[PDB]
């Protein structure tokens, strides 16, 4: 069958610069049937490019596609951030991974916080601790949870925000969910968060009853 | 103007099946065919078959073979896709497209969310984030309610700058959870009342809880 | 020893004919192994008119009464990889299908095999030496989910389930 790879799964790039998003066909095939769409949080594809160059009506004329045979790039000459979206390519009924264009701001360290569980949730006997990292960039950070120095896993999620449509930083949050009998086990709660920004990983950090 | 209106979100249980409308206006019904796209949340575009509206012929995808089946209404201008025997990992939502002469899908609906789950409609409680010990950080644990949404305010829309509403995470139990969170000064603190609003409308729920330290 | 197919309504005897083609399509999608499924055409008339193998006689499905081969089996189609365009069977040596009267009309079993084998050679040379299936229609409206033809003025519908379930290696 045609398998059509794009790369790279993210790319991020400073406002105002050119884009270059490639979808490679694991076979030769025609640029008559190369179609590129534009999907937003939200929101269903829209047509940008069909025929591999064929630019849909509507479309600014930044948008470009070109390429033959088993490569094809679509081209955005000048990123706008309107333009921060999820990009696929079409090959009949094929889609590629899609590629998500993001903005690309300087490093900005997170501020990290943690919150222990209130007095209430454990009377329903569960527990949860919420470690929190406000505003920072780029996406890539590490958060590990660590009671009375023991590594925790597979009792932790992440959630992250959408890139703020200002200052172009994520916010995480991690929350550790026990129950009240193992919450009442341990003493010391803490996350330790890596990131870019930080010139050393910071620590959050209580002890059960103050 | 040509333009795609299909049916409302649903929420189905384990086993049940499902059916979702198309309703095509603005161009010959007869004329193009309506195919049908999947996507998982967080996941990418995925083709599921087309129909042939003038003589009601299909070509499902290999995956979608047994469970699919795509129907149409020509009096009515709407096309119809039911997927049987449906399994957790089936929640995604669906899009019918159009292409301009076939694969070039220039129009889309607006999509249809259909969410497997054996949970029923359930109210979130709202837990405090107290802060601690310039910038001080609090906020409200919205947690265990089903299905989406649950919109949060803080202040009824009087305090905005630094809030962030953190997406749902669906929890092994089935039910959703999310935080909102928003940083103050810290002498802004005992002086200054921080409420958040969290409402839940499939479950009529509606809480304001007040963040207070200590 | 023959394939009975049911038709409604009864076909007359002089209305059998001399199968000449058929007209197929790719079911799409990603498949778990080296097999192309393939099922009678799930288009419309634009898809058996741009054929052009037929002759007077309107049908869906199996050309009757129409254009054949000079030596072997000629597949055509404007994209092998487009699964919404049909694919175009030429056959080279007619196979007849015979009605009775009652409601059903008779295609010996082994000549059709013999057909379908030919068919499936030719495919493999347009998708690589792999599996071909020949699967049942995937739906549609009477006169396109069966095989239908017309004959001094009226109208037949001819299941063709049984003419589709083999698979070739
Ligand atoms: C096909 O040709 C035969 C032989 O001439 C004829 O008897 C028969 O009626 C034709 N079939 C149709 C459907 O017209
Ligand atoms: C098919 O064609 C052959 C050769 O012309 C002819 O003898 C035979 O009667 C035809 N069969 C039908 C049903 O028309």
């Amino acid at each position: 069958d045609i398998v059509l790879t794009q790369s790279p799964g993210t790319l991020s790039l400073s406002p105002g610069e050119r884009a270059t998003l490639s979808c490679r066909a694991s076979q030769s095939v025609s640029s008559s049937n190369l179609a590129w769409y534009q999907q937003k949080p939200g929101q269903a594809p829209r047509l940008l490019i069909y025929g591999a160059s064929s630019r849909a009506t509507g479309i600014p004329d930044r948008f470009s596609g070109s390429g033959s045979g088993t490569d094809f790039t679509l081209t955005i000459s000048r990123l706008e951030p309107e333009d921060c979206a999820v990009y696929y390519c079409q090959q009949y009924e094929g889609f590629g991974g899609g590629t998500k264009v993001e903005i690309k701001r300087t490093v900005a360290a997170p501020s990290v916080f943690i919150f222990p569980p209130s007095d209430e949730q454990l009377k329903s006997g569960t527990a949860s601790v919420v470690c929190l990292l406000n505003n920072f960039y780029p996406r890539e950070a590490k958060v590990q949870w660590k009671v009375d120095n023991a590594l925790q896993s597979g009792n932790s999620q992440e959630s992250v925000t959408e890139q703020d449509s200002k200052d172009s930083t994520y916010s995480l949050s991690s929350t550790l969910t026990l129950s009240k009998a193992d919450y009442e086990k341990h003493k010391v709660y803490a996350c330790e968060v890596t990131h870019q920004g930080l010139s050393s990983p910071v620590t959050k950090s209580f002890n059960r009853g103050e | 103007q040509v333009q795609l209106v299909q049916s409302g979100a649903e929420v189905k249980k384990p086993g049940a099946s499902v059916k979702v409308s198309c309703k095509a206006s603005g161009y010959t019904f007869t004329g193009n065919y309506i195919h049908w796209v999947r996507q998982a949340p967080g996941q990418g575009l995925e083709w599921v078959g087309w129909l042939n509206p003038n003589s009601g012929g299909t070509n499902y995808a290999q995956q979608f073979q047994g469970r699919v089946t795509m129907t149409r209404d020509t009096s009515i201008s709407t096309a119809y896709m039911e997927l049987n025997r449906l399994r957790s990992d089936d929640t995604a939502v669906f899009y019918c497209a159009r292409g301009l002469w076939q694969w070039e899908f220039r129009y889309w609906g607006q999509g249809t969310l259909v969410t497997v789950s054996s949970a029923s409609t359930k109210g979130p409680s709202v837990f405090p984030l107290a802060p601690s010990s310039g910038t001080a950080a609090l906020g409200c644990l919205v947690k265990d309610y089903f299905p989406e949404p649950v919109t949060v305010s803080w202040n009824s829309g009087a305090l905005t700058s630094g809030v962030h509403t953190f997406p749902a995470v669906l929890q092994s139990s089935g039910l959703y959870s999310l935080s909102s969170v928003v940083t103050v000064p810290s002498s802004s603190l005992g002086t200054q009342t921080y409420i958040c609003n969290v409402n839940h409308k499939p479950s009529n729920t509606k809480v304001d809880k007040k963040v207070e330290p200590k | 020893d023959t394939i009975t197919l049911p038709c409604r309504p009864a076909p007359p005897p002089h209305c059998s004919s001399n199968i000449t083609g058929l007209i197929l399509t790719r079911q799409g999608g990603y498949s778990n192994a080296n097999t192309v499924i393939f099922r009678p055409s799930g288009g419309d008339w634009r898809d058996i008119a741009r054929c052009q193998i037929a002759g007077t006689v309107v049908s869906t499905q199996l050309f009757l009464n129409g254009s054949l081969a000079e030596e072997e089996v000629v597949i055509r189609s404007e994209d092998w990889r487009d699964n919404a365009k049909s694919i175009c069977v030429q056959l080279a040596t007619s196979v007849e299908i015979a009605c009775t009267g009652a409601g059903h009309c008779a295609i010996s079993r082994a000549k059709w095999a013999n057909t379908l084998k030919q068919i499936a050679s030719k495919l493999r040379e347009q998708y690589g030496a792999k599996t071909i299936i020949f699967k049942p229609s995937s739906g549609g409206d009477p006169e396109f989910v069966n095989h239908s033809f017309n004959c001094g003025g009226e109208f037949f519908y001819c299941a063709s389930t049984q003419l589709f379930a083999s698979t070739w290696f």
